[PDB]
C-alpha cells in the first residue's frame, strides 16, 4: 500500500492546546517508524508495550496520533500512571497504554518576544479525566460552597489558564509538541502495518 | 463547518472598547479551538493575534460562540479582523476536521 | 522518568577541564546505554561523542548516572552537550518504556575562553 501520512500530524503548521489536544486516524497505510526513531529532531521517544526498534515488524488494528502543546516540565506527565494537573485535567493515558510518545523543544515556533499566551491548559476539574478522554467546556468551576451563575469572582474560577512562553525562559518552561502514537492490537484484520 | 461573525462593521473612537462576535454553527463537534486574523488598513496579509493582553477573548462552549474583545483604541486598529474555529478530533461516528474563517468585521477607529 | 543534566552552563578558560552530569530521577526501569552529543558553536548537527583522548565517559549503573569529562580544554570543544540515555527492556513492567525508548538532557552550555 501507501506510506502513512505522519508528516500532516508532526509538521502541522498549528498545534492545539492540551486541554483541546487532536486526534488523527491512521488507517489502510504502511507505517515507516525508524524514520522517527532513528532522527535527532524528538526530544524524547518513549514507547510502552512495545519496543521502538520493532515498530516496522508489527501491525495493528488501529493507530491514533494525538498531538498538543505543553511545556517541558510536564513531558513526564505524558505517560502511563502519571498523575498533575495535565493528566488529570487535560489528557490522560490508561495504565494499559500500548504506543509511543514523541516530545520535542518547539521554543522557536510557539515563544514569542514579551510572552506567547495562546496555549491553554485546564487547571480546575471536579473529577480526574478518563483515559483518552477530552474536555471542552468552559464552564465557571464551582470552586467553593457558594455556587456561581456563569459568573467569574471569588470561589468562581475560569477553568483554563494560560502558558507564558517566552524565548528566555528556562527550558522547564519552554513549549514542547507532543505526538502520542496509540497501538491497538484486536482479533480483526490490522489496516496499519510496518515494512 | 461554519462560524456567523457579526458585526460586520462598526466604528469607534480612540479610547472606547469594542466586542466582535462569532458562534459556529451546521455541526455535530464543539468548538474546541479558535483563532482571530487581523488585517491592517492600507495591509495585504493577516497576522494572527495574540490574546490575553489587549485582546480579550471569551469562550462559551454551550453556546459554540466565541467574542473577541478590543480595548484602548489606537488609530493603528484599523482594519478587518475574522474568526477562526478548527479542530481535528475523530472518534467511533462523530469526526470533525474543519477550520472555518468568519464574513469578517471592518472597523474604523477616529483620530484624537 | 526525567534526565537532569548539569551544569545548564559552563564557562571555563583554555586548558583546565570540566565535567557533565546527567542522572535518570525516580526511575525504576532498567536502562540500557547512554550516549554525549556535541552542537558546535554555530551549527545545527549534532555530532556523536567517540573515542577520544581527552574524552572520558563514566557509567554507575546502580545510580543510573552518567558523566562526561573533558580535560585539556580548547576552543574547538566550546558548544553544547547533551546526553542520550536509551532505556532496556525491564521485564514484566507494564510503566516503564521499551527497549530503546530514549531521551535527551536539557543540555549544557559551555564556553572555552582562548
Ligand atoms: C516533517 O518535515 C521534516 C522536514 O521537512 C521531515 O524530515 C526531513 O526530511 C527531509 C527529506 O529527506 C530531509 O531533507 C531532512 O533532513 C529531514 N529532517 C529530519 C529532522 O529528519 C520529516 O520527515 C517530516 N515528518 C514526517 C513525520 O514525515
Amino acid at each position: 500500500t501507501n506510506l502513512c501520512p505522519f508528516g500532516e500530524v508532526f509538521n502541522a503548521t498549528r498545534f492545539a492546546s492540551v486541554y483541546a489536544w487532536n486526534r488523527k486516524r491512521i488507517s489502510n497505510c504502511v507505517a515507516d517508524y525508524s524514520v522517527l526513531y532513528n532522527s535527532a529532531s524528538f526530544s524524547t521517544f518513549k514507547c510502552y508495550g512495545v519496543s521502538p526498534t520493532k515498530l516496522n515488524d508489527l501491525c495493528f488494528t488501529n493507530v491514533y496520533a494525538d498531538s498538543f502543546v505543553i511545556r517541558g516540565d510536564e513531558v513526564r506527565q505524558i505517560a502511563p500512571g502519571q498523575t498533575g494537573k495535565i493528566a488529570d485535567y487535560n489528557y490522560k493515558l490508561p495504565d494499559d497504554f500500548t504506543g509511543c510518545v514523541i516530545a520535542w523543544n518547539s521554543n522557536n515556533l510557539d515563544s514569542k518576544v514579551g510572552g506567547n499566551y495562546n496555549y491553554l491548559y485546564r487547571l480546575f476539574r471536579k473529577s480526574n479525566l478518563k483515559p483518552f478522554e477530552r474536555d471542552i467546556s468552559t464552564e465557571i468551576y464551582q470552586a467553593g460552597s457558594t455556587p456561581c451563575n456563569g459568573v467569574e469572582g471569588f470561589n468562581c474560577y475560569f477553568p483554563l489558564q494560560s502558558y507564558g512562553f517566552q524565548p528566555t525562559n528556562g527550558v522547564g518552561y519552554q513549549p514542547y509538541r507532543v505526538v502520542v502514537l496509540s497501538f491497538e492490537l484486536l482479533h480483526a484484520p490490522a489496516t496499519v502495518c510496518g515494512p | 463547518a461554519r462560524v456567523d461573525q457579526t458585526p460586520q462593521t462598526i466604528t469607534k473612537e480612540t479610547g472606547e472598547s469594542l466586542t466582535i462576535n462569532c458562534v459556529l454553527r451546521d455541526s455535530n463537534c464543539a468548538l474546541a479551538s479558535t483563532d482571530w486574523y487581523r488585517k491592517k488598513s492600507g495591509s495585504t496579509n493577516e497576522e494572527s493575534i495574540s490574546k490575553g493582553g489587549r485582546y480579550v477573548e471569551t469562550v462559551n462552549s454551550g453556546s459554540k460562540s466565541f467574542s473577541l474583545r478590543i480595548n484602548d483604541l489606537t488609530v493603528e486598529d484599523s482594519g478587518t479582523y475574522r474568526c477562526n474555529a478548527w479542530d481535528s478530533w475523530e472518534t467511533r461516528q462523530l469526526k470533525c476536521d474543519y477550520d472555518v474563517y468568519g464574513g469578517g468585521t471592518v472597523v474604523t477607529v477616529n483620530g484624537p
